[PDB]
């Protein structure tokens, strides 16, 4: 299935 | 520029720099030497960088398991122990700072991770890590969770992925063959997919890190820890009542903690060698200055005989022992630092499900080996390695190149390892060397394919797959448009890892839907891109890396 949880760190200003 | 005529030493916050300042003073009481402690975050990575120039701390205290690296790199100054102060430490501790055949830093104390117990919440700890599962169940039910240790940094984790096989070097007849490691093998595999099992199941959290972890234990929301005898001075402060136990066991076999030996170092640019030693031997290797120290942050099973005899009837120092016996020496060779980062990716991409455990174990091997054997020395020889060994995998399937079933799975590779070592030397993934590779991929394996989208004639995950197609999909039309597409100054196309950008003007806050790749992303929110007057993208002001704003989307 998809993914249940965004990586944190990705969404963070370290992230994409 | 190192300034004679003092000292300044480095050692990681959580170890007693007080205690160590202590030592200082006493020092300076008698020398007139000046001794300044500080505790520099990331010292293990800050040390070679300013040491590289001839500058930084004139001592270093780390774990053994780093200086064999420094020692490579010229960082260290030979140590002198005369046969009389050697005789006072325990031979094994002399061993973990032995490297090629030279005493490379002085020994202080024995570190291991034991499992540290709530005994009010919790009155006999498990002795299984597969009974940990039912009785998170029954604490939550009470408002409390069974286990929380740092997911963050891989000593945590690796006493689980060692005890059903997992292993760093094979160690044999004295040496260590770096082509021989352990990290993708079953016992590495089932150790790894025991602890994202407990994090899928929601008995752990994969962003807890050691503060989160230090307080939820010391404010009695949770009622077990894993951590080293330094913990004990904070546990001590909360008036938890804890128990510091053997680790449990997995598939019936003991955990398997890598055992540091807290060492020192003197710095090879130091004009203060001698005032070094000094302070060394004759302050802090004595009863009274590691006392000092132990006072402060607990040391464990100090290096020194005499005062380690003293200490030795500690329950919690027997406890650490025993764990230090169940568990390996880390080697101290060159190659830790690279192998340290790669099981740190590995823990961190399969908690947060950005690898599978199977991916993320063998990326781990791949890209460390990569390292291990002097190829890789760079973001550029990097990039190479990930083409090389992209190329190797699309040659034999040639005819395949537009089947989405035969090249997703080497495509995925490439990107997860220029991922894998833009982090390792500090670059934002994406950037501009990696957008070339990416494009020259396009150009010579994809460029007959008749679709912008993938077609098809153990697949990726859903979610894996649903990003990868849409990378894809960027680099088959926008990012191959040969003409710029916004008129004047404008942010060049870009795809930022989850979504594609066109080139936008300049002054312009760009904005799309939410890509749907996560349960927790509404895809009715906005994703926002920040083109500056300049025409460069926004830089998030904490990083300084080129950053999509994605926050919108999981609120
Ligand atoms: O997580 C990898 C890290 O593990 C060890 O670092 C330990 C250190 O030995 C302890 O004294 C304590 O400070 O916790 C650290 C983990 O955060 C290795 O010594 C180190 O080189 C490695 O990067
Ligand atoms: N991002």
């Amino acid at each position: 299935d998809k993914d249940n949880v965004a990586p944190r760190r990705l969404i963070g200003p370290w992230g994409y | 520029k190192i300034e004679e005529g003092k000292l300044v030493i480095w050692i990681n916050g959580d170890k007693g720099y007080n205690g160590l300042a202590e030592v200082g003073k006493k020092f300076e009481k008698d020398t007139g030497i000046k001794v300044t402690v500080e505790h520099p975050d990331k010292l293990e990575e800050k040390f070679p960088q300013v040491a590289a120039t001839g500058d930084g701390p004139d001592i270093i205290f780390w774990a053994h398991d780093r200086f064999g690296g420094y020692a490579q790199s010229g960082l260290l100054a030979e140590i002198t122990p005369d046969k009389a102060f050697q005789d006072k430490l325990y031979p094994f501790t002399w061993d973990a700072v032995r490297y090629n055949g030279k005493l490379i830093a002085y020994p202080i104390a024995v570190e291991a991770l034991s499992l540290i117990y709530n005994k009010d919440l919790l009155p006999n700890p498990p002795k299984t890590w597969e009974e940990i599962p039912a009785l998170d169940k029954e604490l939550k039910a009470k408002g409390k969770s069974a286990l929380m240790f740092n997911l963050q940094e891989p000593y945590f984790t690796w006493p689980l992925i060692a005890a059903d096989g997992g292993y760093a070097f094979k160690y044999e007849n004295g040496k260590y063959d770096i082509k021989d490691v352990g990290v993708d093998n079953a016992g590495a595999k089932a150790g790894l997919t025991f602890l994202v099992d407990l994090i899928k199941n929601k008995h752990m959290n994969a962003d807890t890190d050691y503060s989160i972890a230090e307080a939820a234990f010391n404010k009695g929301e949770t009622a077990m820890t894993i951590n080293g005898p330094w913990a004990w001075s904070n546990i001590d402060t909360s008036k938890v009542n804890y128990g510091v136990t053997v680790l449990p066991t997995f598939k019936g076999q003991p955990s398997k903690p890598f055992v540091g030996v807290l060492s020192a170092g003197i710095n090879a640019a130091s004009p203060n060698k001698e005032l070094a030693k000094e302070f060394l031997e004759n302050y802090l290797l004595t009863d009274e200055g590691l006392e000092a120290v132990n006072k402060d942050k607990p040391l464990g099973a100090v290096a020194l005989k005499s005062y380690e005899e003293e200490l030795a009837k500690d329950p919690r120092i027997a406890a650490t022992m025993e764990n230090a016996q169940k568990g390996e020496i880390m080697p101290n060779i060159p190659q830790m630092s690279a192998f340290w980062y790669a099981v740190r990716t590995a823990v961190i991409n399969a908690a947060s499900g950005r690898q599978t455990v199977d991916e993320a174990l063998k990326d781990a091997q791949t890209n460390a080996a990569a390292e291990f054997g002097g190829t890789v020395k760079n973001y550029e020889t990097a990039v190479q390695f990930c083409w090389n060994h992209y190329k190797d995998q699309m040659d034999p399937i040639e005819k395949d190149w537009c089947d989405w079933a035969m090249i997703s799975r080497p495509y995925s590779t490439l990107r997860d390892c220029l991922e894998h070592f833009a982090e390792r030397f500090d670059l934002g993934f994406p950037n501009p060397l990696a957008e070339r590779i990416i494009f020259e991929t396009h150009q010579i394996h994809f460029a007959n394919c008749s679709l912008v989208q993938p077609t098809f004639s153990i697949q990726l995950g859903v979610t894996r797959n649903k990003i990868m197609t849409a990378q894809y999909e960027c680099y088959q039309k926008i990012m191959q448009d040969p003409i710029q597409q916004a008129e004047g100054v404008y942010c060049n196309r870009t795809w930022d890892g989850w979504l594609c950008w066109n080139d936008v003007a300049a002054g312009t806050e760009s904005m799309q839907l939410c890509p749907d790749y996560f349960q927790d992303f509404d895809p009715s929110e906005k994703v926002t891109k920040i083109c500056d007057q300049d025409g460069n993208w926004f830089r998030h002001p904490a990083s300084n890396r080129t950053w999509t704003n994605y926050t919108q989307c999981n609120v």
